[PDB]
């Protein structure tokens, strides 16, 4: 939308006003503390001198302009019939020219989709709401496919033909983001971070059990996965929130109030995690609350049904496959029904793919936090850091570590160093530790590493310094 | 668990997995046997041709419909049809696929009992369920109220639903359907010189009915128009030649649905049965039923049936109320779409009749709390 | 703090906060259960519809009034009504809000005791109080003397008050009220061929009674006029068309209040009970009582009831006496306005029944000095 590149605006038929497009105007038009012109220059400079040429960059700009253009058709309902017909056959012409498609064919495919029954083909009637959902699904799908194609092209430019063995993975995903107006996207992010925390806890339990088998003694051999699986079952398992939303999307006459009513009828009191919303600090409104790993989070219901439906039209996809553009590359391949497609299902399958990819590699966890909301390192807000630490589970992780016997020291080093606690190999170490007035239940004897309860070593060493 | 959905219907069998918007296999419910002797030795013809192959061999076989009006009358043909559907068409193993079966209202309970017995003991399905055609049709239309008219090939029935609550005392069933229309088409074509007697010519007359028949908005005026002008005459291609010209018989055949006295029936037309069924309901829900008249079934696909029925109902209904008839393009496959939608719901998972429950409760499990 | 002024009444629950000018939430006091079975699965209908929601589903629900004649007969339904009123119509948590309840005179002590127990236990209100529906109506009229006639839907009582001192021995209670008028209208509508039997059609007949009925100045003259002329006939449109015209049955329904023998009752008419209660009092306070006849309640909203009542009472009263009837436009909501005024008084703050006092003195504390 910046005006410093008139060629894109000219070829994309853009009026330079963000308020003229419903896909963009419903949010924030512009903000300060940013100059998108410099970012555009950086991005198109990167695109120019790279593996690929500039004609496909122009094609991508055309595709994003068409995506902007889809938020303009009217689709007035026909008289005495539930069928929907278009009114503004101008933006449709622009979109067809941008994709190289036929405007009449695109309008006919949108208004009258065709489905193959048995061995023949039949048409389906669709009112304004169904075609609106279909065009929104088409726009979001083409955007995602364009992004995936760009990522694949960058990757194909990147690699070199040296043999590859046992790669090293680096991942960065946002954490337990919590606002005052939590919604469906926040729920998805929280679910992803919940799965990541479950994976971390399972890895820590595996390491602890490996240490126990190395020492031959198991202490509290209960897996920590069940301590956290309750929220995942509330979210992912059948009869959960996602499944109820998915089945409500397909119900004939379903609204958000009905969704909340069914959630309460299915989970209020049946599961400990689910609970009624709370009214604190004068928050706008809440509908239901969950006790996540970081604490109590309250969500909002309004808008979930509209943003979860993903009805992907098939005749429009077939039209896309016949364009004179990159649409063939984007839509090269396209069994659950087209209508029975939801954002939640795709998110769940992508999360499962990510988890099954990550399970094969040994993880390494790095936690990053922001100390100050502003850019001044001098001052750092205590509540913000407390909330971020609670979300990241560093305190939870250290408490899990200290729940068992984290204090382990070598026997010979203990014998030759800590004997000064009360100044005057296994048997000698045992005699030395039993001669220092130490309760037998607090420690556990082994062969190489001795298990000590938290705090015993600190008290032993702090009194040793006094006796020096 | 990719539950299976089937729709035996009448005259057409359509089946496919749940979660889809289109049946994967549609073929007539016809079983045929050879009637001649056969002289060629070594080819080894099979003793029965079932499904679509019987239409290919239509000229040498004797086609038989295992169901007359909803009720199965020849069961062995029904195991044959179900085996064909499960193996030759879908290529699935029914040992791990729950099956949803669709059944018409107001039928003998022995029919449902035998369906469940066949499903559980012959094919060994882990679970199954039997549902009503009209409720599934109303699922597929995205509605929650409105009287729905389901006219297929075996039986025509109207079921009024309001806010998801059925009105069983107002459910009406009429046995007039497509097969009677085909028989009347033969009986009315025999007066022009065209005689169709064999069961193979049943299919030709049915094709003529499907391709060249329409419902007229008016009858007397249309008869006067056809009796003078020749603009209503069309020609048809028989599978060997000798084109035939059909005149006023193209709109006289579907008039049986509105004038059932043509075939000697005593009842009234569908336009009157629907109005009576609406009037049997409560006075506080007649508005939504009037404004949400839903059509389904293959027989309701005649060009111009919706306009004629709307005109007749408006003539019957009070003049101060709007009348709206919903006729989507996919009336024929609406019931299967509704069945797939219902089977895809997660709240339906606890309404299956499991194998253990069936073994515990006997064949009479169908009519218990589990429907 | 703020106090809540409720008015259970009979057939209409109206509630709000103390200090307001009009009730915030007014809705019928009915509870409806689905009498059918429900074929659509997954929707999950609730098993009980309460309040004005049950009015939207009159065609699939049966309506039951938890209050028949002033007294509460079904207590679970009344608890549901109260929960709905406190949590949906007002959306206010009652744990920190005193409530002011109302009830009719001459009711069983068990009703009041159970009302107090329910209020103190189920909802745990900090304080509560019960007031007579006639004292509040006198408060809302800006008066301090004169009788008041609170003819509602369940009961019709006439409480005389002079100079703020009530006369318990002259209180007359009559059970003829709006519900009996609606039933009589049902009975006499069959005379014209219209049959209203279902509980849903009770609401319709009530609507005709509210809209078209009026009180005639002279019964016999109007009988002669209606028989000969036809200018009294008006038409009403039913929820499904088929407009109905009611003639002589227009002023016959509210005549039962003045001619109780129509519905088999033995007691005298409202005009006669008022005069009897006037003469039941002393002789030095009859002038103010004659000159300050106050009317309230929903049933007193018929056009021309005040003129007929004044004519009858003037015929009964001595010729040298002045008669005035006070009929403000807001008769129906007068009791709630009076209750809000009473709860807003500063001297009333010491008359609440505290929770500690209830726990110390048992449910019988209400009949004690703390009324
Ligand atoms: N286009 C059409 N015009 C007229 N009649 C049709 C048309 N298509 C199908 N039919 C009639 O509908 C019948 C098929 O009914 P069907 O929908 O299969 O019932 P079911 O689903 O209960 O088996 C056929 O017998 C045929 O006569
Ligand atoms: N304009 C009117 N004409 C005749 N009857 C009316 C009118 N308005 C209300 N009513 C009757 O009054 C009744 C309402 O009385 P109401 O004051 O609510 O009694 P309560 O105070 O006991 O709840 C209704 O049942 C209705 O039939
Ligand atoms: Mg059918
Ligand atoms: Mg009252």
């Amino acid at each position: 939308l910046s005006n410093k590149k008139p060629e894109l605006l000219d070829m994309l038929l853009i009026t330079n006003n963000p308020y003229d497009y419903a896909f963009i105007s419903q949010g924030e038009t512009t903000v300060a503390s940013i100059d998108d012109a410099e970012e555009l220059m950086a991005t198109d400079n990167a695109f120019d001198v790279l593996g690929f040429t500039s004609e496909e960059k122009n094609s991508m700009y055309k595709l994003t302009g068409a995506i902007m253009h889809f938020g303009n058709m009217k689709f007035k309902l026909k008289q005495r019939e539930e069928q929907a017909e278009p009114d503004g056959t101008e933006e449709a012409d622009k979109s067809a020219y941008l994709m190289g498609l036929n405007s009449a064919d695109l309008l006919k495919g949108l208004c009258h989709p065709r489905v193959k029954v048995g061995n023949e083909y039949v048409t389906k009637g669709q009112n304004v709401q169904q075609v609106i959902y279909a065009t929104g699904a088409l726009a979001k799908a083409v955007y995602e496919r364009m992004f995936n194609w760009m990522v694949t092209r960058i990757n194909a430019t990147l690699e070199t033909k040296q043999p590859r063995q046992y790669f090293i993975g680096v991942l960065d995903i946002a954490g337990f983001e919590i606002f005052d107006f939590n919604s469906f996207e926040q729920l998805c992010i929280n679910f992803t971070n919940e799965k990541l925390q479950q994976f971390f806890n399972h890895h820590m339990f595996v390491l602890e059990q490996e240490e126990y088998k190395k020492e031959g003694i198991e202490w509290t051999f209960i897996d920590f996965g069940m301590d956290l699986q309750a929220c995942i079952d509330l979210i992912e398992k059948p009869m959960g929130i996602m499944s109820i939303l998915e089945e409500e999307c397909m119900f004939p006459k379903a609204t958000d109030m009905t969704f909340k009513a069914k959630l309460f009828d299915n989970h209020l009191g049946k599961s400990a995690n689910f609970q009624k919303p709370r009214n604190i600090k004068g928050k706008p409104e809440a509908h239901f609350s969950l006790i996540h790993y970081a604490g109590i989070v309250d969500y909002n219901i309004i808008g979930w049904l509209q943003k979860n439906k993903d009805p992907l039209n098939e005749t429009v996809v077939g039209l896309y496959q016949k364009s004179s553009l990159k649409l063939l590359s984007t839509l090269f391949a396209n069994k659950k029904g087209s209508s029975f497609q939801t954002v939640s299902a795709l998110h769940r399958e992508n999360l499962n793919k990510l988890m099954t990819n990550l399970r094969s590699t040994h993880p390494h966890f790095v936690r990053c936090i922001i100390p100050n909301e502003t850019k001044s390192p001098g001052v750092m807000d205590n509540p913000l850091v407390m909330h971020q630490l609670r979300c990241n589970g560093v305190l939870e992780g250290i408490r899990i570590c200290r729940k068992g016997f984290p204090n382990r020291i070598l026997y010979g080093d203990f014998r030759q160093r800590y004997r000064i606690l009360n100044p005057a190999s296994r048997k000698g170490a045992e005699k030395l530790l039993s001669s220092l007035d130490i309760d037998h239940n607090q420690y556990k004897f082994g062969h190489t590493k001795v298990f000590f309860k938290a705090g015993l070593l600190g008290l032993l060493e702090e009194m040793r310094d006094e006796r020096l | 668990t990719t539950a299976l959905v089937c729709d035996n219907g009448s005259g057409l069998v359509k089946a496919g997995f749940a979660g889809d918007d289109a049946p994967r296999a549609v073929f007539p419910s016809i079983v045929g046997r050879p009637r001649h002797q056969g002289v060629m030795v070594g080819m080894g013809q099979k003793d029965s041709y079932v499904g679509d192959e019987a239409q290919s061999k239509r000229g040498i076989l004797t086609l038989k419909y295992p169901i007359e009006h909803g009720i199965i009358t020849n069961w062995d043909d029904m195991e044959k049809i179900w085996h064909h559907t499960f193996y030759n068409e879908l290529r699935v193993a029914p040992e791990e696929h729950p099956t949803l079966l669709t059944e018409a209202p107001l039928n003998p309970k022995a029919n449902r009992e035998k369906m469940t017995q066949i499903m559980f003991e012959t094919f060994n399905v882990p679970a199954m369920y039997v549902a009503i055609q009209a409720v599934l049709s109303l699922y597929a239309s995205g509605r929650t109220t409105g009287i729905v008219l389901d006219s297929g090939d075996g039986v025509t029935h109207n079921v009024p639903i309001y806010e998801g609550y059925a009105l069983p005392h107002a459910i009406m069933r009429l046995d007039l359907a497509g097969r009677d229309l085909t028989d009347y088409l033969m009986k009315i074509l025999t007066e022009r010189g065209y005689s169709f007697v064999t069961t193979a010519e049943r299919e030709i007359v049915r094709d003529i009915k499907e391709k060249l028949c329409y419902v007229a908005l008016d009858f007397e005026n249309e008869m006067a128009t056809a009796a003078s002008s020749s603009s209503l005459e069309k020609s048809y291609e028989l599978p060997d030649g000798q084109v035939i010209t059909i005149g006023n018989e193209r709109f006289r055949c579907p008039e049986t649905l509105f004038q059932p006295s043509f075939i000697g029936m005593e009842s009234a037309g569908i336009h009157e049965t629907t109005y009576n069924s609406i009037m049997k309901c409560d006075i506080d829900i007649r508005k939504d039923l009037y404004a949400n008249n839903v059509l389904s079934g293959g027989t309701t696909m005649y060009p111009g049936i919706a306009d004629r029925m709307q005109k007749e109902i408006t003539a019957l209904a009070p003049s101060t109320m709007k009348i709206k008839i919903i006729a989507p393009p996919e009336r024929k496959y609406s019931v299967w779409i509704g069945g797939s939608i219902l089977a895809s719901l997660s709240t339906f998972q606890q309404m299956w009749i499991s194998k253990q429950e069936y073994d515990e409760a006997g064949p009479s499990i169908v009519h218990r709390k589990c429907f």
